[PDB]
DNA sequence: ATCAGAATCCCGGTGCCGAGGCCGCTCAATTGGTCGTAGACAGCTCTAGCACCGCTTAAACGCACGTACGCGCTGTCCCCCGCGTTTTAACCGCCAAGGGGATTACTCCCTAGTCTCCAGGCACGTGTCAGATATATACATCGAT
DNA sequence: ATCGATGTATATATCTGACACGTGCCTGGAGACTAGGGAGTAATCCCCTTGGCGGTTAAAACGCGGGGGACAGCGCGTACGTGCGTTTAAGCGGTGCTAGAGCTGTCTACGACCAATTGAGCGGCCTCGGCACCGGGATTCTGAT
């Protein structure tokens, strides 16, 4: 599950801020609807195209289709960011 | 690690495991991951966020299914993406149509 | 502006 | 068996909807449309349950079946 | 909006 | 000593949508949803959490569609719902041809 | 002269054109109106003539069962003449905003 | 100044088709408003579709696949 | 006859039906079993359209399947209708009906 | 340079149950999207149920599933019936 | 209606 | 009901 | 109200163009053989769902009153329909052209697959503080005066 | 306007069990490496989208008169809300039992994979009759009398 990660970010924007264990399973289960959503629409795409393989392009384009206007900006530009950081370092 | 590296907190390889073992596609490239656990962590932290802030407003310092409710619900956009979803004793937002209310 | 976590990743994930 | 719905339960369902005053042939219907919503999810909980080949319902495949429909539900272990 | 006032403002 | 009608229901109102248990007993739900299931596979068996998770579902579905009832009531210009609002509702909704 | 009565010709109408299947926008405007609406998402873009007709189709079709949403709401309200309130209940029952 | 080309005679029509005996004055402008809302929704996928493809002209299928998104399929525009 | 179509005694392509199973990858694996019954199902949910779309294009005087009567067909059965509930038919038009109270006296 | 289609498959459908009703192209573009539309959705079912169970092979007995998930009522049991005998059919020659 | 099939589905297999 | 006695009948 | 005037269908005669049939071929489905793995199957174990009893109470139920609300009835007046003229732009046909989709040939670089290894994550155990509950208190509401 | 009677937020004190953390273990993700094919790029061909031009004419705009229906107002019956006294069964705690969910180990039936083969279906071509269209007459159908 993603009861870690969350927690982290929990701390993270909110230092001092528990959270029950229903409240965590309720963003487990947020989190792996959205993840399915996102790589539904993903596949969807990648076999649009006639393409193979599901890269960068694929994601970005499938939460540009999904989340709302600022949400989905934000979004992607978070994970462009991520994506360069990522690649510049090894 | 892969999610240390890109500046993350959410599991880079496990997000690319999933990817693999749930056949979406034949292949899968190498920064679909990482975009893809970054806008998790994005909308984690935005729900987290205002669930936090709803839980202050209650003088409560424990997130607790009412407060994601309120804070889903009270965000539009959060609404429109969280649109056919029901939360476990999440309750409804307090609302009274005008003309029911008395003279 | 994580250049030295993302170092340290690829340091501590090689230096296992 | 569908009379165990009482009369003050849809009365408090109704206030948490917001509905000041309730005419009197309301809670038939009520009972009604709630028999047949409980119908169709059952229905298809029980065909997720038996294709399983298991004899128990699991709160995954409520789970499931309300997805079917557009209803998806969150904080049963998913 | 504050949305992006607090996208920004995430360390 | 005598509350004019409708201030109860204003109170009763601003109470259950500030909590959020469920309102309908457990027990008489179970059993609905035992004799329900009986028509299908029978000698079936549910855990806890799958007659909860059916009871959430049921009171979540009961109060949006209260809800779009009382809309509908209030475009007649009237405060008390019907059987014809609920109808109407239902019907424009899809969930009736 | 002669002078059919008020609302006749409208009953003669519906006949007609729920017999018919052909679209009720002229082409043209419809097409102009694409355009210049996707002009602002992306520059300089193409349309296929089959995506325009596709685009109509569902466009009409789905003006077409709004109508009937929204007369069901005005006949409800012990109504005839269809107003702008009866459309935004129908759009706000069906959940879309 | 283009949405003027959805004229009143045609609004008309389809209530017609929808089965509508007497209209209000006002309802041509909010039936402009919701079909430019549902136009607009419609066509940011579809370009967004094209745009995935490195496409320039937007084709039946990215239409048909903008629907599928939308939840309402259509019939008749190639497999 | 090599076709398994001719096997399962049906008239819809089996072996199609199995390559679009293994190319659409839904599964790792794609059992013998499976293209003929979804080849089967295919070919009576076809036959059942086209049956009431055949008598309402009868009933029409005409003798040539068009979008009208395929639409005709669907609204007018309370099954294929719940079946296709959010498709929209090109050049369909819509069911004929008129709300009671809108006629005249 | 090779489109495939139902459509000769549908024409013979349709020679079998009217045998003197022809069909328009356009309805049989119609009803080519509509097959394609029935069997997109039963696969989509039937792949979910497989990962479900963590099954990794799509049997008769998933797609029998998934069309009793999807088609409502009468139309599911005529259906399952029909699947039932092809495959007994197929298996038996 | 069935055997018939069946039968001439496995008769022209191996004669090609 | 009706349509599976039409069904059935086929040939 | 029966009769005049306006759709409406239904008959018959023509033209045509899109559906229906034929042909070559070619590439996709078949037939044959293998091989390794997913899945069927037998066996054990232990969780958990089911069944039953006692007992408190809190909720449900039944009843009486009356009042606010649903609903029928009237007047009115203004907004919308039907209709005749005039204006306008859709559209149909035709012509030009150039952007751009669709194919095809090559290179290579990015990802699948393997082996190794070690640290992040997960199950388990434990302490304590955020929160649930109780109670007296002060304050906000409200309904008849 | 007002104040007594109700309901509700408030502050303080107490108890508890769910959460937050620390620990040991282990298995899955990371590092290093190789092989191959998916796709990115370029070069080309030709469909097909856009743009313009002009005559037709059907449709839209516009103005006008009047009937009808939306709406406000009024009155009247009645059916829900409120509160009270009586009933009952939901719920909680506890016990006991056993079915089946889940995990493990074993075996083998079958589906992926590959190779040679041929005919099923598709693209292209040609032909005619189903249907659209035109035109007139019988048929309903509606509104004033």
């Amino acid at each position: 599950s993603y009861a870690i990660y969350v927690y982290k970010v929990l701390k993270q924007v909110h230092p001092d801020t528990g959270i029950s264990s229903k409240a965590m399973s309720i963003m487990n289960s947020f989190v792996n609807d959205v993840f399915e959503r996102i790589a539904g629409e993903a596949s969807r795409l990648a076999h649009y195209n006639k393409r193979s393989t599901i890269t960068s392009r694929e994601i970005q384009t499938a939460v540009r289709l999904l989340l709302p206007g600022e949400l989905a900006k934000h979004a992607v530009s978070e994970g462009t960011k991520a994506v360069t950081k990522y690649t510049s370092a090894k | 690690t892969r999610s240390s590296r890109a500046g993350l907190q959410f599991p880079v390889g496990r997000v690319h495991r999933l990817l693999r073992k749930g056949n979406y596609a034949e292949r899968v490239g190498a920064g679909a991951p990482v975009y893809l656990a970054a806008v998790l962590e994005y909308l984690t932290a935005e729900i987290l966020e205002l669930a936090g802030n709803a839980a202050r407003d209650n003088k409560k310092t424990r997130i607790i299914p009412r407060h994601l409710q309120l804070a889903v619900r009270n965000d539009e956009e959060l609404n429109k993406l969280l649109g056919r979803v029901t939360i476990a004793q999440g309750g409804v937002l307090p609302n009274i149509q005008s003309v029911l209310l008395p003279k | 502006k994580d250049d030295i976590k993302r170092v340290m990743a690829a340091i501590e994930k090689v230096r296992k | 068996n569908i009379q165990g719905i009482t009369k003050p339960a849809i009365r408090r369902l109704a206030r948490r909807g917001g509905v000041k005053r309730i005419s009197g042939l309301i809670y038939e219907e009520t009972r009604g449309v709630l028999k047949v919503f409980l119908e169709n999810v059952i229905r298809d909980a029980v065909t997720y349950t038996e294709h399983a080949k298991r004899k128990t319902v699991t709160a995954m495949d409520v789970v499931y079946a309300l997805k079917r429909q557009g209803r998806t539900l969150y904080g049963f272990g998913g | 909006s504050g949305r992006s006032v607090r996208a920004e403002t995430r360390s | 000593h005598r509350y004019r009608p409708g201030t109860v229901a204003l109170r009763e109102i601003r109470r259950y949508q500030k909590s959020t248990e469920l309102l309908i007993r457990k027990l008489p739900f179970q059993r609905l949803v035992r004799e329900i299931a009986q028509d299908f596979k029978t000698d079936l068996r549910f855990q806890s959490s799958a007659v909860m998770a059916l009871q959430e579902a049921s009171e979540a579905y009961l109060v949006a569609l209260f809800e779009d009832t009382n809309l509908c009531a209030i475009h007649a210009k009237r405060v008390t719902i019907m059987p014809k609002d609920i109808q109407l509702a239902r019907r424009i909704r899809g969930e009736r041809a």
